[PDB]
């Protein structure tokens, strides 16, 4: 049972998050969130040129 | 073999049920379209828990869908999960839902539930054992508020071994969508205390403070509310799906935490949350979720255990971790905050282990807490109840349906009686 | 502006010395088998 | 020959019950399945050609640890029928487990124990775990021994239980369901021994630097012991110890027959490296409160009989000095009334070393068996939490709904004044 | 095992503490990212004093930064060694500084005291074992001044036994940054001399009279004068991180310096501090050092030694050198000055060694003394308080915040009566 | 055979055992690792292996400088449970490592003492290190006799202390921690020898020709006095001195026992080349004040009993002339009721060196043990600084803070008074 005892577990264990957002992280974890709108930005500059078209 | 009937009523529980079944199929590998194509075995071993199997390999759940108004219902059909529902469970009226708790009691609820009930009886009866029912309702409408007590009260009458557990979402202390809802709220504890085994309660706005203060979320919808919930959801039925080294169902949660009849009353939570981009600098190990468990922030419903006393409390621990770890977490927790808990219970923190953890964590815990501090949630709606009664005001509505007068004032008296046993118990 | 009473210090500091309170309390704790109802019946049962 | 029969009661007992049949069959050189790559008949039955069934029965209320055993590797070695499980567990609840539950299974339980003992011809005991905070450990398990009572009589009836621990607690509900087992197991027990996880954790970590134990290193170190107990019928030696010695020995009242357990020498590899670990040595480490299995302090009451057990190349001379000197310790007290005080015994097979073990080999190794009167103090424990919770009637209900009687619940509690009174009266002066 | 808590308070802390992970991570050899890319086993060591890991080899700092508004912190993250904080650490409100220590005490203090608080809970109880706490501010202001002797008397409620060693920087005689500071600094002083243990003095003159004298710096900015500070920080926590031949902890210090309660005020040097040109004439020996400590031009309080009497004098010096040569110039010291040290007690000079020296230098040593002459600072500033008060100056912004007018006589009789009591122990 | 144990206590007490250590098992022909590439069975013990173990304990309560031992190349040597290492040191506060900080580690150090001490079959006598500045020197070591005193009783327990130098001090607070711990010394020690770094500071620098020396010298020094005093258990001599033989003849009462150490010659080696170093010229280079290694002169003072330590070439014809010649210097007084005066001692085995050595190979040496009234006068000059801190009451918050009561310092400053006119009434003669 030796990785539950050893002291370098942190250093060992790979971390939860991996650049954009980890294949391994599935729905059921409770990490991926919907709520951080990376989009954001791009939606907003296409609102307002498709507000600019009707003005 | 330790089956569950899962219903969901109204507007509030029939999303939150759907983003409830992706969570499931997501960890144990099932399809959209019923199909198995999973990575381990060990899903397969307990399946039947949840989900029944069409010849074919197709696997459908054990879902009853209740409305007044198919409006609910059409949005549903055309989520990405759709298909995985059994087509003859949607169960719908045909009339507006009123927002009123005596008419979907006493109107609509009478049609609807000889229907219902017969439906539910199909799935009951067609497997080899039944542990418990499983509700997902809302207290502040009138869907849910209503119809749900009235299959409640229905359900204890035809299965009253059956562990009745409910999960409910009260309505909020500073800002809150419904105009008569301390109506509806005072009404439904009546039922909900003598019938119920288990309730949870879970506030909006401590879900919105969640997103917020841990997770960050720029523009958090209802998808990231119900993620939250579901999540409590999956954690305190996985200790019958999956092996572990302490098994912990929910007659053994009814027994250990609840002293007495009628206080059963639970704040729920879960740890870890990722703070995105922050959780980098964050160890995640035993400790470090003990922490969030206990933390006063991480609680989903808007009471604060602070300015009460705990009388029981119960966590739950997922993936490989030390035995001892974790028995000695609680001891650590309960001794340096005596403060908190009852001297006439000893050790007041009960703990489980689980060994499956959800995709891609290490670890993963489930709090489930029972504490005085919910004098200050009904106190909150019987005041308002009270300085809206006197005036009449909105009761206009609720006679011409068939309820009488002293139904509000039997409804109040049975909500003051449950406020001060958990003041007495304090001492 | 009213000015301080002159107080001789190191003479308060001479008689303080002595008091200053502990750091760490002591605990004597005591045994079970010390109970006052050891081996007899409880009074409280009549009661339930 | 002679024969023990082994049953194993709730998670707490089978999943101990899983280790120690590891150990068994690799001392003994038995492969998993059953068939080979002496003593054998103690323990197992040879069904023919070169099989062999063990004689054991796994028994819990709720299916998900017995099935973990037969999708396991060791499916093949027991018989499907041995192999028990209910519908839905006792919820840690002492009626349930007893009256509504219990009772529906029982005579499938009782027919197949019996049917297992037609087979044992020379069978001289039973060897039965619990677990005192569960409700099938309590409940079902004192429905067992009330049974096999009348079914054997005067058959040696030992017991391995986990004490409640002091601090260390899993079930809130844990001190009711403690005392109304305690009531059963006192009258029909012949000799029922304490172990607890709160020591064993300590231990774990202090001895063995095994910082983080889970509950399958502690299942190691109590397979040992019975290993080392049961090891008297199986191999030579020079001080044959047989079942009916310990009852005679170590108990001197029919009451106060609860010993406490330990064993020496328990080290890591890179300890052993530095310290020979003779025969006076192991006997030393034995009596340091560190080393009990129970979390007791002997200082707090006095001694009674003890039993000590040897396995390796011991001499006699060695043993006597060792008990000699343990005699000439002051921090030691032992009652007058038991001048004799001790039972020896030695045997040569050494200890075994599972495969990725966390124990160093050792050429000599000590079981001892102690009776004190320092468990009253956890008696005593375990008595005022009762008191707190009953006072206020804190559970009375989920026992009440499964058919317990309420009036159950004094007498429980006189039957452990009792047991209390037993103690200070027999370790009071002579 | 000695983990220590670090506390950055106002403008002055945040830049001071930012100037100070970088002496220290390039010290350990901790690269910028937060990843070990050192050079000597001997670092990671005891790293565990000041960092925490995340699970993938990334190192954290115990670090806490405290302001009222968000600009400074914005300022410190963009700067290059940012990235190594948490990010849920920065703790700031949303309203300006006001340079009040009346409104940082009562209106803003509060409202993020209890926020600051748990923060400061997290790490505290995320270490195995906890010496003491850290706190580096200045007294002119009002965010640092105010909130941060409010957080002073929370911290020693919760942990008495603890050290809550604090770094303050002292108002200028001569130019100054704010026309308010008597105020401010004749307030604080009352919390810091009965909460605090151990107060370190500096003062901005005296920082900027260096860089001229000995650093030849024709043009120094703040990082110059931080850098010296930073200095003395790393050289009393030193015998933590590193062994040495006579080890000498933050404990050790306060019992051997102070002999009364209240008497615990320090000041600090460091040598040897080069000249450009210097270099090339300067042989490093032991002696050296010892020249330059006991200067009085390299205090960095600008009060002055030789007009009071010392008390208690300590000096640490750092690398592989005799232990004879270091006794002996203790007594050399003491014996040809005595006329500057008590007589009722003798070997006034504690002395420590420390084995691995700072980055880029061969031979370093720290000074740590206590004496009469803080008489000095505390009459200056109680001359302007007096003058400022007599008549009712700006007075009127701190009793519109709740501060009443007698709180000012409490703090100016509480201050007199510290120097007063300097007064009678130097006879 | 027959056995000594070694305590060491503090930075100064542990720093200088592994200097003493080093010296051992390079004199014994013992690699660091403990294998080889006797009198073994006095300081070491043997395993089941070729491997050997020293009977030593290293105590502190701070890890840092234990730790440097663990990593270190003699790592592997001692058992791990040898070094006991605290959580947070004394802070130089008697009160903190006597009362508070010293009884969270007490019964855990003296478990280990004793199970050292039944692989000693011919245990005769202990080794215990101190600095007197130091709170975990004075304090905990305090803690330490007395609890010892009643485990062993009659068992002879030797100290070898660093006295606080005349004028060189690391401490403020040092005179404090001396006078309190003096009371624990005097009553439970059987003997206890002083040394001073002062003196050593300046033997090394004047007779060995170091310009800047460290602690690493003079921890070295130290080790070949205790060398000499050890060798005659180990090594075959002509005149054999055991450990009980210094307890009776040194100290002619209770109170009066601190003796003083002196060694020659010392020497770099260079000038060894000049001269021959006879027997006689060892003998007169002991009594000279600058050659003791505590800064004491003892012409203002007299001599009781001495015990001469021969080592290498000495024949006992020759000691005899030299002793009866320093008989006749009229710069060395004796007390009248001592006209014996006298213990002396030859082994063969001349001193070893060591790879990095300060010493020489000379091929005789001897080695002094003396009592005499000079020590007075350190007495005097610490009890007078004591007095200037105490008048004023200059540090007693600290340790009344931590456990002291204040009712001890007057006390334990009223014993030394009564020490000082102790010796004053035994100098003077009838
Ligand atoms: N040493 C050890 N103790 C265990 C292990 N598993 C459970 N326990 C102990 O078992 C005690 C509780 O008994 P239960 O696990 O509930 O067993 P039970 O009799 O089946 O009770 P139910 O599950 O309610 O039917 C706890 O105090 C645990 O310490 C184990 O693997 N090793
Ligand atoms: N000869 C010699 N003396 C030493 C050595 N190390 C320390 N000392 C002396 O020890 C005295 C002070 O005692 P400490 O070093 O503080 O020992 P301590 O008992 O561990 O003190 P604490 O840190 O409180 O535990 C000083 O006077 C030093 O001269 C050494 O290596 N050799
Ligand atoms: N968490 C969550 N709450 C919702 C959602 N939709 C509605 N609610 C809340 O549910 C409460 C009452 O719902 P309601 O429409 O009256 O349900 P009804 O009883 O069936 O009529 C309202 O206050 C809403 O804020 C949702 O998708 N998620
Ligand atoms: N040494 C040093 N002093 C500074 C620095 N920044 C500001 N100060 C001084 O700190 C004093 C008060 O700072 P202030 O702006 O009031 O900080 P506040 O506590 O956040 O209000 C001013 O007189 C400045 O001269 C710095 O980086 N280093
Ligand atoms: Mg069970
Ligand atoms: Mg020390």
């Amino acid at each position: 049972e030796y990785d539950l005892n050893r002291k370098d577990y942190i250093k060992v264990q790979p971390q939860m998050r991996i650049t954009d957002n980890d294949p391994w992280l599935s729905v059921s974890s409770g990490l991926k969130f919907d709520g951080e709108d990376l989009t954001a930005e791009e939606r907003l500059k296409a609102q307002k040129e498709q507000r600019e078209r009707w003005g | 073999v330790r089956e569950i009937v899962h219903i969901q009523a109204g507007q509030c529980g029939n999303q939150i049920g759907a983003k409830f079944w992706e969570v499931i199929s997501d960890e144990h590998g099932i399809d959209p379209t019923g199909s198995y194509h999973g990575d381990s075995d060990l899903q397969l071993e307990r399946i039947n828990v949840y989900y029944n199997e069409a010849t074919g390999g197709k696997y459908v759940p054990r879902a009853i869908l209740v409305d007044l108004e198919p409006g609910t219902m059409d949005s549903v059909r055309a989520g990405q999960f759709g298909q995985l529902f059994r087509p003859d469970n949607f169960v719908f009226g045909q009339s507006g839902a009123g927002n009123n708790w005596a008419k979907g009691y006493y109107t609509e609820g009478q049609e609807l539930c000889e229907s219902i009930l017969d439906v539910i009886r199909k799935e009951a009866e067609s497997c080899d054992c039944l542990q418990g029912f499983q509700l997902v309702h809302s207290l502040g409408g009138g869907t849910g508020a209503g119809l749900g007590t009235l299959l409640l009260n229905k359900l204890r009458e035809e299965y009253p071994d059956r562990i009745l557990s409910t999960y409910s979402i009260v309505p909020s202390p500073k800002v809150s969508d419904t105009v008569v809802e301390p109506y509806n709220c005072t009404l439904s504890v009546h039922q909900l205390v003598e019938s119920a085994d288990e309730v949870f309660c879970i506030d909006n706005e401590a879900l919105y403070d969640i997103c917020f203060r841990t997770l960050k979320l720029t523009t958090p919808t209802y998808g990231d509310l119900n993620h939250l919930v579901s999540m409590v959801m999956s954690g305190t039925t996985c200790a019958l799906r999956f092996p572990g080294q302490l098994n912990s169902d929910l007659r053994k949660l009814a027994v250990n935490l609840v002293p007495f009849p009628r206080l059963h009353f639970f704040i729920v939570g879960f740890a870890p949350l990722t703070s995105r981009g922050s959780q980098q600098y964050r160890a995640l190990t035993v400790p470090e979720l003990t922490s969030q468990l206990f933390d006063n922030k991480n609680m989903m419903a808007a009471c604060d255990p602070r300015r009460g006393v705990y009388l029981t409390a119960s966590a739950h621990f997922r993936g490989r971790m030390s035995s001892k770890e974790v028995d000695e977490q609680m001891l650590n927790i309960q001794a340096r905050n005596t403060s908190y808990f009852v001297e006439w219970i000893p050790s007041n923190v009960k703990s489980a282990i689980c060994d499956i953890p959800p995709r891609g964590l290490k670890m993963a815990a489930t709090f489930i807490g029972n504490t005085t501090a919910f004098r200050e949630l009904f106190t909150r709606v019987d005041s308002q109840f009270q300085k809206m009664y006197a005036r009449r005001a909105f009761i206009h509505w609720y006679v011409n349906e068939g309820l009488e007068t002293v139904e509000f004032d039997e409804a109040r008296s049975n909500m003051t009686d449950l406020i001060q046993e958990y003041e007495m118990y304090e001492t | 502006m009213k000015s301080p009473t002159k107080h001789n210090y190191i003479l308060e500091n001479w008689k303080q010395a002595p008091k200053t309170k502990k750091l760490h309390p002591e605990k004597p704790e005591t045994w079970y088998t010390d109970k006052p109802e050891y081996g007899q019946v409880p009074a409280y049962l009549d009661r339930v | 020959m002679r024969e023990v029969i082994s049953i194993h009661v709730g998670q707490a007992g089978v999943q101990i019950g899983n280790g120690c049949w590891e150990l068994y069959c690799l001392e003994h050189g038995i492969q998993p399945d059953g068939q080979l790559p002496d003593a054998f008949n103690t323990f197992f039955s040879e069904t023919g050609a070169g099989k062999h069934v063990p004689r054991a029965v796994f028994v819990d209320l709720e299916p998900t640890v017995v099935d973990e055993v037969r999708t396991g590797t060791y499916r093949q070695l027991f018989h499907p029928e041995q192999l028990i499980s209910g519908k839905e567990d006792a919820a840690n609840n002492y009626a349930r487990g007893h009256y509504t539950v219990g009772k529906e299974i029982i005579d499938l339980t009782l027919d197949r124990i019996r049917k297992l003992a037609d087979q044992c011809t020379g069978l001289q005991g039973f060897l039965i775990f619990h677990s005192f905070g569960g409700g099938t450990g309590a409940g079902f398990g004192s429905l067992l021994l009330e049974r096999l009572s009348v079914d054997y009589g005067k058959k040696s009836k030992l017991e391995f239980t986990v004490y409640p621990s002091p601090q260390v607690s899993t079930a809130i509900v844990e001190p009711y369901n403690s005392i109304l087992a305690t009531h059963s197991m006192i009258d029909h027990s012949d000799c029922a021994f304490m172990v607890d996880n709160e020591a064993l954790y300590d231990l774990c970590r202090r001895a063995l630097d095994i910082e983080r134990p889970t509950y399958t290193n502690l299942n190691r170190l109590i397979g040992q012991v019975v290993s080392s107990l049961t090891a008297s019928l199986r191999f030579d030696g020079a001080l044959n110890v047989d079942f009916t010695e310990f009852q005679t020995n170590l108990v001197p009242y029919a009451r106060i027959h609860f010993p406490i357990c330990s064993y020496a020498p328990v080290i890591s590899a890179e300890k052993a490296y530095h310290e020979q670990l003779s025969v006076a040595e192991i006997t030393n480490s034995l009596f340091e409160p560190a080393n009990m299995m129970v979390k007791c302090d002997p200082r707090h009451g006095k001694y009674m009989a003890c039993t000590l057990l040897y396995r390796g190349d011991v001499v006699p001379k060695d043993v006597s000095a060792a008990v000699a000197t343990i005699k000439t310790k002051r921090t030691i007290q032992f009652v007058d009334w038991c001048p004799t005080g001790f039972k020896m015994g030695i045997n040569y097979q050494p200890p075994t070393v599972v495969p990725g073990g966390d124990l160093a080999k050792v050429q000599r190794a000590v079981c001892m068996l102690a009776n004190t009167t320092a468990i009253a103090e956890a008696w005593s424990r375990l008595d005022h939490k009762f008191d707190l919770m009953y006072a206020k009637r804190a559970f009375v209900h989920w026992y009440v709904g499964e058919g317990m009687e309420e009036a159950e619940f004094p007498e429980a509690r006189e039957d452990l004044a009792l047991l209390e009174k037993d103690y200070d009266e027999v370790a009071a002066e002579s």
